[PDB]
RNA sequence: GCGGGGUUGAGCAGCCUGGUAGCUCGUCGGGCUGAAAACCCGAAGAUCGUCGGUUCAAAUCCGGCCCCCGCAACCA
RNA sequence: UGCCUGGCGGCCGUAGCGCGGUGGUCCCACCUGACCCCAUGCCGAACUCAGAAGUGAAACGCCGUAGCGCCGAUGGUAGUGUGGGGUCUCCCCAUGCGAGAGUAGGGAACUGCCAGGCAU
RNA sequence: CGUCGUAGUCCGGAUUGGAGUCUGCAACUCGACUCCAUGAAGUCGGAAUCGCUAGUAAUCGUGGAUCAGAAUGCCACGGUG
RNA sequence: UCCUCCUAAAGAGUAACGGAGGAGCACGAAGGUUGGCUAAUCCUGGUCGGACAUCAGGAGGUUAGUGCAAUGGCAUAAGCCAGCUUGACUGCGAGCGUGACGGCGCGAGCAGGUGCGAAAGCAGGUCAUAGUGAUCCGGUGGUUCUGAAUGGAAGGGCCAUC
RNA sequence: CCGACUUACCAACCCGAUGCAAACUGCGAAUACCGGAGAAUGUUAUCACGGGAGACACACGGCGGGUGCUAACGUCCGUC
């Protein structure tokens, strides 16, 4: 479960999630799974994701992840009131715009990367695409 | 707060006096200073004196 | 340089053992003897054969013969 | 003096002839010679930093310059400000009568001695070698003096590559191997 | 929690903008360094404030070989 | 990296004249010349400019780069300035130490008639 | 949730204004006894609970964490 | 009025580095010497004085060069003031403003006053 | 008789390098001795403990058994005491 | 109670038991002026010397430093070194800033006298922002200002201060 | 003492490519705010002084956010 080493601030402000991406292009391997929808991964669902598409492609070619879960995410104790200053770090996550490649993956072939990649988005709570690299 | 408060009395006998801070501990030895005294118009010496 | 701050300097005479005889400037004051100059000290003949290798075949050849 | 006009008639024709250079000024030459002396015992004592600077004047007719610390260090267990070290900085006359001296009468006294590094120019020619005891400069008395310290001199040139301060202090004809 | 303190603001930031007629001695702007440097007819007091010398028309450019922003009083 | 030090050391000194406006005296130093000139409080254009390297002074001087010479020049500027109506000025000494050439040029300049 | 604590194998001092680690029992090697205790002599030992941070330097100072001991968890 | 050099600016990288070449009649720089003026927490290195035997080697100036730094459109994108709408965590429509990054490209500065040297 | 003058020393000889002698078919593991160079620890010894009542203790050499060579051990012998 | 950043929506201001840290001091030089200087870190060479002491050269260009937290500054250095000194003066202040107010803050310049510098000039504390307590009552020094018939005095006022 | 090679191991600095930041900025708007000039419109709508107040529990909706579960007809600000 990826997670930062060291942060210059333990807990940050819930933000909002506007605009659109930045990484839209598949930049080092061949295929790659793109968010149609918006909204945030938790380093659970991409652990997860990871295992599915690693599992599925029996740990051949190679697997780049462009996504890493930053944010972190608090939530206060079980039934206390709602003052007494912000909660604790439970989770981390990374906020997630239109058009953001997720994953990218090449070494294996076309249809074993589109089975791989439909199981790696069964886990995830964003919408998914396939893409393919383009040349320019 | 170590720095404990002082006046500086002026020379000119008239009864004139400024005042200042100075760290007792590490330097014991008294303070003199050329300060104006408006009773007679001119700088004169100034020297350290118990605040009292 | 500074007036009073330096020791004293002056010109003295120093005499080799091999009779090579120097005038330079030091801080001695008196004459002064020196023992092995740069001019006399065996570092062109006496620093060649200082190596000391030594050989095995050749000393067990000198001790005896067949 | 002898060194001063030996170098400005005999080493600037060997250079001229042997590097090819096109104006005279671009032969090489020595334009300081410092003495470093580093006391790290005298944090615990301030009796024999005084010393030291005492045998250094001896050794070079110059008041030695108390150096101080640059930065803390925590692993010799010094702070910013305490004297450490004594050095002498040498330029002209002086330094040309030192190198003399030094080359004509402290070298040969070196125990076992069997010849310099040619492998201490500093990629940049400026030479630096350290001896092992002072009692090779004739300016001291054996006898008299407390412990056998030791220092390091440095001769700085105005050498660009390393070959062409090696050449230059070769010329002198310096003991190297 | 141990994050209730706060200072109370300072109120700085520009108080006379650039085209502003001012009479001698109002203050310019209030800053903590010297974000702006002092020009022709502006002088810099203890707190690094920039203040006018003399009557007329505040004047801001961009100055020196380190682009740095400097405030004058032209002539009026 | 000397002259880089010494147009450091002057660049105080010529910010503070320019804030005053005051029209400045200008002496550049050189081991066989030595140069001067009353520029403007603009900072764009001189006034007056004498230096040893004008046959007209040089030729009544032995050697151009002493206090003698220094005197001289500083007198010569003083001189031109007068007659052109500048009396009034600020000495920036440019860098250099306010001693010896530099000292003689303002002490001969000052008895020559200018204030500064 | 709040105060105190974590130190040679065990029980514990001192962490003092940050440069410096001490006691008892225990342990090791000789001595006494025929032998084992008791006793005598000489030794040794620690990354001061964990991890970040400010210093030249942290067992000491700061912040987070784990364990142990108390205190409180009441009006309905 | 043409070239070169020095001083003070305007402007603050299209003006700055790097590579190669080039400059000494004058100027500038390194250079020679240090009782004196003055100076080194030691040192004529710096600072200072008295000078011209040598060299443009270093530095500095000039010229050439796109390996960088730097500037940079047009068009598109993001954002947004006003009014309206939706599937309302976020967007879309009418209208006005319109980036940043990147692309083609530009680019080895330009200019004012004074003085000196060489030619007209 | 001379020298050393309280020092790690002209005390002490360990350790190590080079060159040898003798015995024995054969001195590497693993003999004794010699020459040159080297000169550790040691400045009278904690708790404790041993021998000795007269030619004894202490101290200084000499011989023998074993044995081709190989004792600071053992068994004897005398000198001072 | 006070200071620094964000929350704070590009002038100012702006709340929460919001997110992070500090202050209740220090300095007779660590202040003023004149003159001078440039770090951090790394590479190479060098006796003890070691990853790290001091020396020489190079790369680098402020990633360093500021008496202390953070932010904004700083090469003309506000950072570092040396000489001389008390402007850490007295009475004032055109004109502004910020406050409901009490108040707090910036300020050229005038008069007297002073320090540094040859001089133009700079200096009314410290690179700036925290380092703090209104009033009453009482203490000390100065000043005929006042002084209950008059002359004093006590007490009170004013100035400096606890 | 020097060292000897290679080992499905980790990895500083630098170079190329790709993201993230409220407490990062070599860039950078729209708005908003201050000032100057002009015309039209508005029952001076603006400011100063004096007499009398009330109010200092706010609510929701849009836009920009903190806190909460990007929960609440939740809570706290700015603006309409
Ligand atoms: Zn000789």
């Amino acid at each position: 479960m990826l997670q930062p080493k060291r942060t210059k601030f333990r807990k940050m402000h819930k933000g909002r999630n506007r605009g659109l991406a930045q990484g839209t292009d598949v930049s080092f391997g061949s295929f790659g799974l793109k968010a149609v929808g918006r909204g945030r991964l938790t380093a659970r669902q991409i652990e997860a994701a990871r295992r599915a598409m690693t599992r599925a492609v029996k740990r051949q070619g190679k697997i780049w992840i462009r996504v890493f879960p930053d944010k972190p995410i608090t939530e206060k104790p079980l039934a206390v009131r709602m003052g007494k200053g912000k909660g604790n770090v439970e989770y981390w996550v990374a906020l997630i715009q239109p058009g953001k490649v997720l994953y990218e993956m090449d070494g294996v072939p076309e249809e074993l990367a589109r089975e791989a990649f439909k199981l790696a988005a069964a886990k995830l709570p964003i919408k998914t695409t396939f893409v393919t690299k383009t040349v320019m | 707060g170590i720095r404990e408060k002082i006046k500086l009395v002026s020379s000119a006998g008239t009864g004139h006096f400024y005042t200042t801070t100075k760290n007792k501990r590490t330097k014991p030895e008294k303070l003199e200073l050329k300060k104006f005294d408006p009773v007679v118009r001119q700088h004169v010496i100034y020297k350290e004196a118990k605040i009292k | 340089m500074k007036k009073d701050i330096h020791p004293k300097y002056e010109e003295i005479t120093a005499s080799c053992s091999c009779g090579n005889v120097m005038k330079i400037r030091s801080t001695v004051g008196h004459d002064l003897n020196l023992d092995v100059c740069s001019k006399c000290h065996p570092f062109f003949t006496g620093k060649q054969r200082d190596v000391a290798t030594g050989g095995r075949v050749d000393r067990f050849n000198k001790r005896f013969n067949i | 003096a002898k060194l001063h006009d030996y170098y400005k008639d005999e080493v600037v024709k060997k250079l001229m002839t042997e590097f090819n250079y096109n104006s005279v000024m671009q032969v090489p030459r020595v334009e300081k010679i410092t003495l470093n002396m580093g006391v790290g015992e005298a944090i615990a004592d301030k009796k024999l930093l005084d010393n030291a600077a005492a045998d250094l004047a001896a050794i070079s007719g110059q008041k030695p310059l108390i150096t101080k610390a640059r930065k803390s260090v925590a692993g010799f267990k010094i702070r910013q400000g305490y004297p450490i070290g004594c050095k002498v900085t040498l330029r002209g006359e002086r330094m040309w009568e030192f190198f003399e001296r030094l080359i004509t009468i402290a070298v040969p006294r070196i125990r076992d001695f069997r010849g310099l590094s040619a492998k201490s120019f500093d990629g940049r020619g400026n030479y630096s070698m350290g001896v092992r005891e002072q009692i090779i400069f004739p300016e001291i008395d054996y006898d008299k003096v407390d412990r056998v310290r030791g220092l390091d001199i440095t001769i700085t040139t105005t050498a660009k590559s390393d070959e062409e301060g090696r050449a230059l202090l070769a010329a002198f004809d310096f003991p190297f191997r | 929690t141990r994050n209730g303190r706060d200072s109370e603001a300072k109120r700085l930031g520009v108080k006379r903008f650039g085209g502003e007629s001012v009479l001698a001695g109002s203050i310019i702007v209030r800053q903590r360094g010297t974000k702006f440097h002092a020009g022709a007819n502006v002088g810099c007091g203890r707190d690094h404030t920039l203040f006018a010398k003399a009557d007329g028309k505040v004047k801001f450019e961009v100055k020196g070989p380190k682009n740095r922003k400097f405030i004058s009083i032209e002539a009026e | 990296d000397k002259k880089s030090a010494r147009i450091r050391r002057a660049t105080r000194a010529r910010r503070k004249l320019q804030e005053l406006g005051a029209t400045r005296l200008v002496v550049h130093r050189t081991p066989r010349h030595i140069y001067a000139q009353v520029i403007a409080p603009n900072g764009s254009e001189v006034l007056v400019a004498a230096s040893t390297v004008e046959k007209a002074i040089a030729e009544q001087l032995k050697y151009t780069g002493n206090k003698d010479a220094a005197a001289a020049v500083g007198k010569a500027v003083a001189e031109r300035a007068l007659e052109k109506g500048i009396k009034d000025v600020s000495f920036d000494r440019s860098g250099f130490q306010y001693h010896g050439r530099v000292q003689a040029l303002a002490d001969a300049a000052r008895e020559a008639g200018l204030q500064f």
